[PDB]
C-alpha cells in the first residue's frame, strides 16, 4: 500500500528530509516536497514522546532571572532587596503601624535615569533565527565554537599565544578522523579570536 | 469609668489584620515549621524549585503544600528503588 | 576501544572543558566523570566514550600532548 524509504529517497531530491515514519503518511511525496523547501520547520519532538512538553524535569534547580544591563545600571535591585530584607524582619504590628502611618521617599531617585535607560541606553538584544524551534534542551549546545579550533580557556591554560604546544602535533598528524570536514585555519586552511578554525 | 479595667488597647496600633494577611502569615509560619522539621530530620530529598515548589528528589514528586511533603514519609519503597 | 581515559589535568579543566577540547579535536559520545560523596570535585581524569575507535586513537596519539589547566593531559586506551 505504501512504498519503503528507498523509493522515497529515490523519488525525492532530498533523502535526508525523509522521516522514519513519513512513508505511512497519505501523501509522502507531497510531505517530502514540502519538507525540502528552504523556509520549513520540523515537527516538535513531543508528538513522539509520552512525556508532555517541558514537564518531566521535576528535580532540577535554576537561576531566577538575569536582568539586562541598563536595568542593573539603574540599580533598582539594590534598594529593592534592601527594602525586601527590611520588610522581612518587620512584624505585623509594625506592618499595620506603617499601614496607618506611611513613610514615602524610599527610593525617590529621579525620572531622568530611567528615561535614559529606556531611550539613550536602550540596547537591542540577541534574537534567534526564524527557523529556530526551542525544545527540551536548546540551552547547552552553544558551539554552533567551530570544530578544529581550540577554546580560549584551553588556549590560556596551555599557554597558547594569540602557538599552542599541541598544534605542531596536530599539523603533523593531519586532519582528525572524527571530523574530516572540519578545517583548522593557520595549519590546514591558511582565524580571528579564539576561533582559529572551522 | 473604670479606666484600669477596660480592655487593653494602645494608641498608634493599626488594628487587627484581615483574613488575607492572617492567611499568608499562617502559610509563612507553616513553611517555617516544615523547614524546621526538615532541618531537624535532616532529609536530603527536600528541594525548593526555581518557581518555589517542594520537590522530593528521592520520589521525584512535586508538592503543592508543605503538608503534602510532610505526609510524604510510598517514599520508603521509592528510596529503596533509588538506592541502587 | 572507543572509551579513552583522559587524565593529567587540574581543577580548572572539567568535563565541559574536556568536551570543548573534544569538539576542537575529536568527538566523544559519552562522558563518565564520577566524583566523591564528600569532596565532590573533578579529578581531571574521566572516561570519554568516543563515537568511533579512530577518534579515541587520535586522542591517545595526537591529542595527548596538550597542557590541560597547567598539567599535561594524557589519553590512554580504555
Ligand atoms: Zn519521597
Amino acid at each position: 500500500n505504501r512504498f519503503t524509504v528507498a523509493e522515497l529517497k529515490q523519488l525525492v531530491a532530498r533523502p535526508d528530509v525523509v522521516e522514519m515514519h513519513d512513508v505511512t503518511a497519505q501523501d509522502p511525496k507531497l510531505l517530502v516536497h514540502l519538507k525540502a523547501t528552504r523556509n520549513s520547520v520540523p515537527v516538535p519532538r513531543h508528538w513522539c514522546f509520552k512525556r508532555k512538553y517541558l514537564q518531566g524535569k521535576r528535580g532540577i534547580e535554576k537561576p531566577p532571572f538575569e536582568l539586562p544591563d541598563f536595568i542593573k545600571r539603574t540599580g533598582i535591585q539594590e534598594m529593592r532587596e534592601a527594602l525586601q530584607e527590611k520588610e522581612e524582619q518587620k512584624t505585623m504590628k509594625s506592618k499595620m503601624r506603617e499601614k496607618v502611618r506611611p513613610k514615602m521617599g524610599k527610593i525617590d531617585i529621579d525620572y531622568q535615569k530611567l528615561h535614559d535607560a529606556f531611550f539613550k541606553w536602550q540596547t537591542k538584544p540577541k534574537l534567534t533565527i526564524h527557523g529556530d524551534l526551542y525544545y527540551e534542551g536548546k540551552e547547552f549546545e552553544t558551539r554552533l565554537k567551530k570544530p578544529g579550533d581550540l577554546s580560549d580557556e584551553l588556549r590560556i591554560s596551555l599557554g597558547m599565544p594569540v602557538p599552542p604546544p599541541w598544534l605542531i602535533a596536530m599539523q603533523r598528524y593531519g586532519p582528525p578522523p572524527s571530523y574530516p570536514n572540519l578545517k583548522i585555519p593557520g595549519l590546514n586552511s591558511p582565524l580571528y579570536g579564539d576561533v582559529f578554525g572551522t | 469609668m473604670d479606666f484600669q479595667h477596660r480592655p487593653g488597647g494602645k494608641t498608634g496600633s493599626g488594628g487587627v489584620a484581615s483574613s488575607s494577611e492572617s492567611n499568608r502569615d499562617r502559610r509563612e509560619r507553616l513553611r517555617q515549621l516544615a523547614l524546621e522539621t526538615i532541618d531537624i530530620n535532616k532529609d536530603p530529598y527536600f528541594m525548593k524549585n526555581h518557581l518555589g515548589s517542594y520537590e522530593c528528589k528521592l520520589c521525584l514528586t512535586l508538592h503543592n503544600n508543605e503538608g503534602s511533603y510532610l505526609a510524604h514519609t510510598k517514599h520508603q519503597t521509592n528510596l529503596a528503588r533509588r538506592a541502587a | 576501544d572507543a572509551t579513552v581515559y583522559v587524565g593529567g589535568l587540574d581543577e580548572k579543566v572539567s568535563e565541559p572543558l574536556l568536551w570543548e577540547l573534544f569538539l576542537q579535536a575529536g568527538p566523544v559520545v559519552n562522558t563518565h566523570m564520577p566524583k566523591d560523596r564528600v569532596t565532590g570535585q573533578h579529578q581531571g581524569y574521566g572516561f570519554v566514550e568516543f563515537l568511533s575507535e579512530e577518534d579515541a586513537d587520535y586522542a591517545i596519539k595526537i591529542m595527548n600532548m596538550i597542557k590541560l589547566y597547567g598539567k599535561p593531559i594524557r589519553v590512554n586506551k580504555a
